[PDB]
DNA sequence: GTCCTATCGATCTTCGGAAGAGATTCAGAG
DNA sequence: CTCTGAATCTCTTCCCGCGCGCCGTAGGAC
């Protein structure tokens, strides 16, 4: 057993049974392999930038009778990395390079080229690149593409009930979906005629295809319907009887012959009578008229000798009918087949709404209905028709789309074209008449069967294709007019309309969400967030329980728990965290399978229809350690069904317990145990905690904070195995070993931390090292601790001791009571940092500066700008001080003043310029900083190499060949002119020394290059001068009305801050931290909140045992065996850990972290039992009840039975108050209508809504409410008159009328309408 | 406007009126230049199609845009609907004079009272503070003063304090259903940024403390200030505008707290000794000589206003409780003690409480009110009233509850597995087994809570009223009923699928033990369903309520009595058997349509139009009535309004 | 690079809203 | 031959507050 560096520090006790085969994939791997499937140019053409332009090229003009093609393309290095970028405020991109050729062909000869022009890889746009976390970087701010989840193309059969004209009946309907191109809808109407049409357009008689494909009727009737023959020998027409299309239905006529009659009239038809059917060999038979005067014809009967028509396919026949032509001598007569149960005459009806006669009767119709007002024309119409189904510009089931259909219509194989064909239509209507045949069913529309996860790299490609897709249109008339002698392909082409398209994509897309960025968490369940929204979606207002609510297939696919409750419950899902996309994007979660009886320790991963085919055992079922389940029976899922069934009848099993969550819930501890309302809160109150200031660990968590925190890219962890040979808090910086070095490298790793800087959401992001100087590193290992981390685990809140009691009520209906210890300790402080902005402009009056020279302004308020007109940095600051001094011409004071209500500390600026445009000293102050960063951290190579290389000099020369007369003193390449003679030696000096000079000379560019990336400007946007940004850190600390919740979804404002006296104290005197109220947990039934206390209080005691033992100065050996009694505690618990190879250091070094709590883990569906929990402690010294008996501060009575304490967790949420206390007197008016303004951001008015305005009227509030909507409001005189009167103290006003509805008035009387007001 | 830099916004209708007056340009050219039919045709073709823009863009075959396929709003689309003005800016509209914060709870406040930020009230009464300096001549004028006032110098509180102390505020959440969802209050200062709410009102509001943002509304004149006190103020709003009903109705703590004062417990310290009064009942409570809910005899007196209304005291040994005893102390002297003389929970303090306003009124009901939430608070923090996991009590017969039932479900599946009985029987059959292990396991657990307490009488054990820490709270009705508890500790019974047709296999575990993988999966079927219609349903009821209003507000109450004789009969609703509701919840506090009769024949009983006010209705009881005509609005012939006495009783007054 | 003039007058606006009601379109017949 | 039934089309409605976040005419000709 062994544990990496990392763990070996806070080995978090485990209580999980079940030991997890299959480890949790790498969180984000949803993303990046999906980018990374866009990225990478794949010459199996299908997927990525190479599919879409193999989508496009070769491009052509038949009039220009020449080409362009693609032949291949590049993406060369980002002009700016991530770091720079976000700085600098591009986006961070990579430009697009590809090799079109462009072919001269002839006219007359064969094709062979006049000339063909390879352009050398013309520059087509500039692709954003994903980040390695997972991320895009697009104006500076950081976002992040959701992926979608949307109908699969293929085909999809459907019906409803009530919802359709609703006298009992059910209508029947299938689509095409294809994935680029135009829905067809095929339906019934009620009276089973069948109709099709294209794109919710008007309803059109359904064999208006089939006219479309030129199948003449009497084709049609041998593609749809079973023959039925009368040959008209022995007797006057005899008939064809196959046997089997009687059955069940009544015999009501004269059927016999020879023998044993089969059934006589009146009776049904069995089995023993087909047999005897077959026995007599029935093949011709006697039959009444009247039963072939039911007939409808089959097929077309003109007599030959008048060469006129008697009868037509599906003509409907009669005696006399039947009589004339058979007398034409038509002795076969041959219909139709049509059992009202099994064989439905639909498409015969079909043909009676049928106004076509024949396929240009029906291209006729088609483009009438399709573009009224346009000419049919022969010619004409195919430019229509072609394009709907059979021309891959319009019309294209991609290879998944193909797979669907395929599937559904059962063919044997999947490999097949994205376009229709005669016969892929007509095997749908086949089976869509199967269907109303009885003999056939529906699909589940809302089945993670039906539906498929669309991610970056397939959106992407999508909006990248509409960038070709104009282009098209550009370069083929470009070419097609061109004199193809002076054109070359950069002429023929032009980036513009790509770029429009990617750039508008991936900046403003209604998936390209501005990234949570509030916590290592919410950083991830964010990038894994599944959203059936968004283009080519379905609608957050226009969806209702059909597609809300969970369906069987989700689990182990998608998170039932995790999902944002409000408006679009369900639309938004979250990735469950072990599931993954197919290829095909269907999404996918990999079982164990079960070989026989044994449970193999091998996954297959099954897709959502995959799994219907097997019986699949619940996760929990035990094994014998050989791997036979324990159990006789076990409970399985199979058909969405579940029930127990047979051991060894059992066929996959579910990989972890875990597999059914999220990581957004799955870290929440005992979620066995809780309501999922407040499962579902908690998993959305974790993404939502903003970090505090000193944050440390759960003491209850799940495991998988170790994987969180990791996984979300945001600590800083060891590219490769080293030794720590540096380390300040900003940098550290890593001795890799030569086992992983590449080999003509320095070898050398740093790490520049990134210090306080704003997140999205403000809050402040500072990464921390773990590391000591000259400690060891494994790859792998965290270096540098998050926000919200520590020691690499999650780590979003604080453990804070809790007591569940009533207090005097100030912990009533939900609030928080929290002691004066917490906030005085900084345990909830938070630091929140806002960036401020001063652009400057080449306005029309001319161009402005930034000064001290302020005018109408004094020393007063400039005494904090240095002389440059910036703030100082360590300036601390308040509402309207002025932070940068710019003015305007013609002089004007336009200035950054800080705005009202903020306030902070000044802690770092930034300033922006043009090029040709003058520096000062704050520029200089910048450059002077980041010059010498890149400086030291080269010199740091520069340096490593040049010891080298001297020691490979020294080294050589005192082993062998020694001139040591002195040595060392000596400037060592000076070193070369002592008098070696011209033995090798010699030349080696020369040579290393000529290496040593060109190792200046290596960095003599590096240094250049990288001073040159700092000496420019940057890329301003037109018409400003410069921009200067500066930031407020504000250290907000923690007061009433702030919100903090559990991770159980328990949640309050915490309500007073009660001092330490008055909070409840135990029998030994240390005080409660926060008193919950007790009645939220029966009443809202999530008691797992409990047991994370009890356990908690557990955790708190170990740590209570150990800080007493390191207090005490007990020695290693005592010491080690009290924590080894704590890890092995409990039943047969998956972990295994020997304290007897830590080599003591390494035990004093965990004791020195769990001397304020052990860590304990309690996986999700697998924790602990009441009697481990028990257990533990008893093992601590503390009271097995769990509770203790407490004491009221402000007296010392004790209460009255113990009562519960003990360390919950509790996340600050960021909606803490003073962010959202707001009043305004007076201010600001809107212009349109004179009401005031509403925000924060502007100092606004409350909106007095609607629904208040009823609420006066119900009150009898006549004069309230006429304030309220005029002299508070909007009457332009009355506010002024109605100021004046209240600082003159008389409370009385004066009403008039509101300026808004005069608005009204002339927006009525601006249109021809004369509104006027009337006097009487 | 202008925006960041030289760029105007764009002003959509500068785009429409620019699309007309370019085409009328061109159409008084080509006119005047007389161009043939066809071309003319054209343009104006084209300034028709745009004046359709202009007026209302989109009733054409396809909207107009400038931008990404955005239609430019015109001139009809900013009258109408939820963007434009009528709904907007008229009807409802923001004000000045107002301010917001998250809401937090105020234990000590008297109910008339909330506690709001100094610094909001600083920055909300401005107009009055000028108003007190220049009154003081401590400035020379606004341009001073509010120098003075940003300085915050150390005067300013103390002037604050004087404008404010007693200027009604007005404090609403949003949404605000009923009227009960604006109301005054009192400000008293604060020095956080909460505001602080009065506990018993947030029912009121549907306000729960978890972080619900509330607006605040300063009315400016005289006359608001006198409406607000009249008729807003919390203090004049005790019953439901709905129904005759309290909405002061005890917050859960404290009606634990009035509970766990009022239980007795069979063992206790002091217990069954004999006092002379209240007082030393305290005095014994608290010096912790007597137990609270020990058993005593005390002296009581207690008033009785008689038939004039002037009150008769009266003094009698009573048997009782300490608790009862110093309980006894905050009713006001008019109502009898056999109101409190019992274990009290929910709904029978709402009684308590409606009796007071009964019998006393309004004046003494909110006082008596807040003096019960103080001493609920109080007694409810000694109580200690914890909860803990040892306190989920499970009958063990519950494991053969279903060790049973599961074989009986069997006997359906071994049938089923001979044939021998149908696959709908089957199912049907098997989930009513289901509900008979459910309802015993459910019994069983209450059975088993009771029986958790018992103790010795001083020889020999005897049984009483469990302490068991999650029955107080069922029991008491303070939070979580029987079905919270049954799932807590009984089992969760039987979940239903999607379409909610019933699941074979019941979850028969419980949140006290762990839920296994699947029974957790099913478990969200409910739940889901059950968050997706909140947030649907959301909108269709407010879409309700506005359809209403919105029909309803021509109404106005307008003549005393219109006059008629006609009217409707109401009766108990009878039906499915037994009586759904008794006549004394239709007919009370509606006006006699015509002489009521005495049961039998010619002795009338009420005369013909009389309010029938609760002794009215009372004495209807004592008779064999059954049917009795009364006026409604459908029938007052008031035209434009309805007569007062047809619609009879205001339910908050 | 700036200023002025115009929109697919050589396509393709999205299927995944229901409803609920009206205006407007057609049966079986006196 | 069109008169009362019914049939397909479009129009209109869909909680209240609130807080962030960003993003914001183009193409051609002189
Ligand atoms: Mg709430
Ligand atoms: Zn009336």
């Amino acid at each position: 057993m062994v544990y990496s560096y990392t763990e070996k520090k806070r080995i978090r006790k485990d209580f999980g049974k079940r030991p997890q085969v299959l480890d949790v994939p790498y969180l984000l791997s949803i993303q990046l392999d999906s980018f990374q499937k866009f990225i990478e140019q794949d010459p199996e053409g299908q997927y990525g930038l190479e599919a879409a332009f193999r989508s496009v090229f070769p491009i052509q003009s038949y009039s220009g009778n020449s080409e362009l093609q693609y032949v291949s393309y590049r993406l060369g290095e980002p002009v700016f990395d991530v770091q720079e970028c976000q700085i600098r405020g591009v986006t961070y991109s990579a430009p697009l390079r590809v090799k079109l050729r462009l072919v001269i062909y002839e006219r007359e000869a064969p094709e062979g080229t006049v000339k063909d022009i390879k352009e050398q890889e013309v520059y087509m746009g500039e692709i954003p690149l994903m980040t390695d976390n997972g991320t895009f970087v697009i104006n500076g701010t950081e976002r992040v593409i959701v992926s979608q989840l949307h109908r699969s193309p293929g085909v999809f059969f459907d019906s409803d009930k009530g919802k359709t004209h609703s006298s009992g009946k059910v209508l029947y309907n299938a689509r095409i979906i294809p994935y680029r191109g135009s829905w067809l809808d095929f339906e019934f109407d009620p009276k089973d005629n069948l109709f099709v049409r294209i794109d919710r357009r008007r309803k059109l008689p359904a064999t208006i295809i089939l006219r479309a494909l030129n199948y003449t009727t009497e084709q049609i009737l041998d593609l749809f319907f079973e023959k039925v023959i009368f040959e008209i020998r022995d007797n006057k027409l005899q008939m064809e009887l196959v046997p089997e299309r009687l059955r069940g239905e009544t015999a009501s006529f004269d059927i016999e012959a020879n023998g044993k009659v089969y059934v006589e009239k009146g009776r049904r038809i069995t089995a023993r009578h087909i047999r005897q059917l077959e026995k007599d060999d029935v093949k011709l038979i006697e039959v009444p008229v009247e039963y072939i005067a039911g007939k409808v014809v089959a097929k077309d009967y003109i007599d030959e000798s008048t060469g006129e028509l008697i009868c037509a396919a599906n003509m409907e026949l009669s005696l006399d009918l039947l009589a004339k032509l058979s007398q034409s001598g038509h002795k076969r007569i041959e219909t139709l087949f049509t059992n009202d149960l099994d064989h439905g005459p639909y498409i015969s009806e079909t043909l009676r709404v049928d106004p076509t006669n024949d396929r240009l009767s029906a291209l006729v119709e088609i483009y009438r209905m399709m573009r009224p007002g346009e000419p049919p024309t022969r010619e004409a119409a195919e430019s229509l028709f072609e394009n709907l189904f059979f021309s891959e510009d319009r019309y294209d089931l991609s290879a998944v789309g193909r797979m669907k259909f395929n599937r559904s219509l059962l063919r044997e194989e999947i490999e097949g074209s994205g376009i229709l064909s005669k016969d892929d239509i007509i095997d749908v209507m086949k089976k869509l008449i199967d269907i109303r045949n009885g003999k056939g069913e529906v699909d589940d529309i809302d089945h993670l069967g039906n539906r498929r996860i669309r991610s970056v790299g397939e959106m992407a490609e999508n909006q990248f294709r509409v960038g070709l897709v104009r282009v098209e249109r550009a370069v083929k008339e470009r070419l097609s007019l061109g004199d193809l002698d002076t054109l070359m392909p950069q002429d023929m082409i032009n980036a513009k309309p790509i770029s429009a398209a990617v750039k508008e994509f991936f900046g403003s897309s209604q998936l390209s969400q501005f990234m949570d960025q509030n916590n290592p968490l919410s950083e991830i369940t964010h990038k894994r967030r599944i959203s059936a929204l968004g283009p080519g979606g379905l609608t957050r207002e226009r969806a209702g329980f059909e597609v809300r609510d969970v369906h069987p297939t989700h689990y182990g696919r998608v998170c039932p728990i995790e999902t944002p409750e409000g408006p679009n419950i369900g639309l938004i899902n979250s990735l469950s965290v072990y599931a993954q996309t197919n290829e095909y994007g269907f999404l996918e979660t990999p079982y164990r399978k079960v070989t026989d009886g044994v449970v193999t320790d091998e996954i297959h991963y099954l897709s959502a229809i995959e799994e219907g085919n097997y019986v699949i055992a619940q996760a929990n079922s035990n094994l014998d350690e050989e791997g036979h389940f324990v159990e006789d029976l076990v409970t399985c899922r199979s058909k969405g069904e579940s029930s127990l069934f047979s051991r060894d009848q059992v066929d996959y099993m579910d990989v972890s317990t875990q597999q059914v969550v999220s990581v957004g819930a799955s870290l929440i501890p005992f979620l066995e145990h809780d309501d999922a309302n407040r499962a579902l809160m908690g998993a959305n109150m974790q993404r939502q905690a903003v970090p505090t200031l000193r944050a440390d660990k759960p003491l209850v968590g799940t495991g998988m904070e170790r994987a969180v925190a990791v996984d979300s890219g945001v600590t800083a962890v060891a590219k490769r195995g080293g030794v720590v040979q540096y380390v300040d808090a900003s940098r550290i910086v890593i001795k890799v070993n030569e086992d992983e070095m590449y080999p003509g490298e320095a070898g050398i790793d740093i790490y520049n931390l990134t210090k306080y800087t704003r997140s999205n959401q403000n809050t402040c992001i500072n990464q921390m090292p773990c590391v000591s100087l000259g400690e060891p590193v494994e790859r792998g290992d965290v270096l540098a601790d998050g926000p919200s981390t520590d020691l690499g685990e999650l780590a979003l809140g604080q453990n804070m001791r809790v007591a569940f009691m009533p207090w005097n009520g100030y912990n009533f209906e939900d609030s928080i009571l929290v002691s004066e210890r917490v906030v005085q300790e900084d345990r909830f402080t938070t630091i929140h940092i806002q960036e401020l902005a001063c652009v400057s402009r080449d306005t029309k009056l001319g161009p402005e500066e930034i000064t001290a020279d302020i005018p109408n302004v004094g020393e007063a308020a400039l005494s904090k700008l240095d002389e440059s007109g910036i703030v100082y940095i360590g300036a601390e600051v308040t509402g309207g001080d002025i932070l940068v001094g710019k003015v305007t011409p013609k002089v004007k004071d336009s200035s950054l003043r800080v705005p009202n209500g903020v306030s902070g500390t000044v802690i770092d600026v930034q300033v922006f310029t043009r090029d040709g445009v003058e520096k000062d000293k704050r520029a200089l102050e910048i450059e002077e900083m980041q010059l010498k960063q890149a400086k030291k951290d080269l010199s740091e190579e520069l340096q490593i190499l040049e010891a080298g290389l001297f020691s490979r000099i020294r080294a050589v020369l005192v082993a062998g060949g020694v001139e040591a007369e002195k040595l060392d003193k000596l400037p060592r390449d000076r070193w070369l002119e002592l008098g070696l003679t011209d033995e090798e030696k010699q030349n080696q000096l020369e040579q290393l020394a000529e290496q040593y000079d060109e190792l200046k000379h290596e960095f003599e560019k590096k240094l250049e290059a990288k001073r040159r990336k700092i000496t420019q400007g940057d890329d301003l946007a037109p018409g400003v001068l410069k921009i200067v940004k500066v930031y407020l850190a504000v250290k907000r600390r923690i007061q009433p009305g702030d919100k903090m919740a559990g991770r159980h979804g328990n949640k309050g404002v915490i309500s007073k801050i009660n001092p330490i006296e008055d909070m409840p104290y135990d029998e030994n005197g240390t005080p409660v931290d926060i008193v919950l109220n007790p009645l939220g947990v029966p009443s809202r039934m999530n008691i797992g909140q409990i047991l994370e206390t009890h356990l908690g209080m557990a955790a708190k005691g170990i740590g209570d045992k150990i800080n007493a033992m390191l207090k005490q100065q007990q020695e290693v050996a005592k010491l080690r065996e009290f924590i080894q009694r704590a890890y092995d505690l409990g039943a047969d618990v998956r972990q295994k850990v020997d304290l007897s190879t830590f080599s003591d250091e390494e035990v004093m070094r965990l004791a020195e972290n769990l001397r304020k709590g052990m860590p304990i883990a309690t996986p999700v569906f697998d924790g602990a039992k009441e009697a481990e929990i028990k257990e533990l402690l008893k093992l601590g010294d503390l009271p097995t009840s769990g509770q203790i008996r407490l004491y009221d501060g402000r007296t010392g009575e004790q209460f009255e039975r113990p009562v519960t304490v003990g360390y919950m967790y509790m996340l600050k949420l960021n909606h803490l108050v003073d962010d959202k206390m707001h009043a305004r007197s007076t201010g600001s008016y809107s212009l349109v209508t004179q009401q005031p303004l509403g925000g924060k951001a502007q100092f606004g008015g409350q909106r007095f809504g609607e629904m208040e305005v009823w609420a006066l009227e119900a009150y009898g509030a006549a004069y309230t409410l006429q304030e309220m909507l005029t002299v508070k409001s909007d009457d332009v005189n009355g506010r002024t008159k109605m100021y004046k009167n209240i600082v003159d103290g008389n409370h009385q006003m004066e009403p008039g009328m509101p300026e808004s509805f005069n608005v009204l008035l002339k927006e009525i009387r601006s249109l021809g309408i004369n509104i006027e007001l009337e006097d009487e | 406007v202008p925006l960041d830099g030289g760029r105007f916004a764009t002003s959509d209708l500068n785009d429409l009126y620019r699309r007309v007056i370019n085409r009328n340009n061109r159409l008084k050219r080509l006119l005047d230049l007389a161009a043939p039919d066809i071309i003319v045709r054209n343009e104006k073709r084209m300034l028709q199609e745009a004046v359709d823009a202009l007026l209302d863009n989109g009733r054409r075959g396809r909207a107009i845009t400038g931008s990404n396929k955005r239609p430019l709003k015109s001139l009809a689309d900013m009258i109408k609907g939820k963007q434009g003005r009528f709904r907007q800016n008229l009807l409802g509209k923001r004000v000045d004079y107002s301010g917001r914060s998250v809401i937090t709870v105020g234990p000590y406040l008297r109910l008339h009272q909330c506690g709001l930020p100094k610094k909001m009230a600083l920055e909300l009464f401005k107009p009055f503070i000028y108003g007190k300096l220049e009154l003081r001549g401590l400035a020379t004028t606004i341009k001073a003063a509010k120098k003075m006032v940003e300085r915050e110098e150390a005067v300013v509180w103390d002037i604050l304090d004087e404008v404010i102390r007693e200027h009604p505020v007005l404090l609403n959440r949003a949404p605000t259903l009923h009227r009960l969802g604006i109301q005054a209050f009192e400000p008293v200062l604060i020095e956080g940024k909460a505001i602080q709410l009065h506990p018993l009102v947030c029912a009121a509001y549907n306000a729960d403390f978890d972080g619900d943002q509330m607006a605040v509304h300063v009315p400016l004149t005289l006359e608001a200030q006198l409406e607000a006190r009249a008729l807003m103020m919390s203090t004049n709003n005790i019953l439901s505008p709905a129904n005759g009903e309290p909405i002061i109705v005890p917050s859960q703590d404290v009606v634990l707290g009035l509970y766990y004062m009022t239980r007795d417990c069979v063992n206790a310290k002091g217990e069954g000794m004999v006092l002379t009064g209240p007082k030393e009942a305290e005095r014994l409570y608290r010096s912790g000589l007597a137990s609270l809910h020990a058993r005593v005899k005390v002296r009581i007196t207690e008033y009785e206003k008689d038939a004039n209304g002037e009150l008769v005291a009266k003094t009698s040994l009573k048997d009782t409780t300490v608790g009862r005893a110093i309980l006894w102390m905050i009713v006001p002297k008019g109502l009898p003690y056999s109101i409190v003389n019992q274990a009290l929970g929910k709904k029978a303090i709402s009684k308590m409480l409606n009796t007071c306003y009964r019998i006393l009124g309004l004046k003494p009901t909110v006082i008596f009110a807040d003096q019960i939430m103080y001493t609920g608070f109080a007694y409810a923090a000694r109580s200690g009233a914890s909860v803990g996991i040892d306190d989920m009590v499970i009958p063990e017969k519950k494991h053969e509850i279903i060790s049973e039932a599961e074989a009986e479900v069997a006997e359906i599946q071994e049938q089923f597995q001979s044939g021998l009985v149908t696959a709908g029987e089957r199912y049907n059959k098997v989930i009513d087994i289901w509900a008979a292990a459910n309802d015993r396991v459910s019994k069983a657990m209450m059975d088993n809570l009771q029986t958790e307490t018992v103790i010795n009488r001083d020889g020999q054990e005897e049984k009483q009223v469990s302490f068991n820490s999650i029955y107080m709270m069922a029991d008491s009705g303070a939070r979580g009923s029987a079905a919270q508890i049954r799932q807590l500790a009984g089992m969760r019974g039987l979940m239903a699928k999607p379409d909610g047709s019933i699941i074979e296999t019941p979850i028969t575990a419980n949140f006290r033990e762990g839920l296994n993988v699947l029974q957790y999966f099913i478990s969200t079927h409910g739940a889901r369903k059950g968050l997706a219609d909140t947030a649907l349903k959301t909108a269709n009821s407010g879409y309700l309520t506005r359809r209403l209003v919105d029909v309803a507000q021509d109404l106005v109450v307008t003549e005393d009595d219109c006059g008629t004789h006609e009217g409707i009969m109401m009766t108990p609703v009878i039906e499915g058997g037994d009586v759904k509701e008794p006549l004394r919840d239709r007919v009370l506090g509606r006006v006699t349509a015509e002489d009521v009769l005495k049961p039998g024949t010619a002795d009338i009983l009420v005369p013909r139009n009389t309010l029938l006010h609760e002794q009215w209705c009372d004495l209807l009881e004592e008779n064999s009535v059954d049917a009795v005509k009364v006026r409604s609005v459908v029938s007052c012939d008031t035209d434009f309004g309805v007569c007062a006495h047809c619609y009879g009783r205001d339910l908050a007054r």
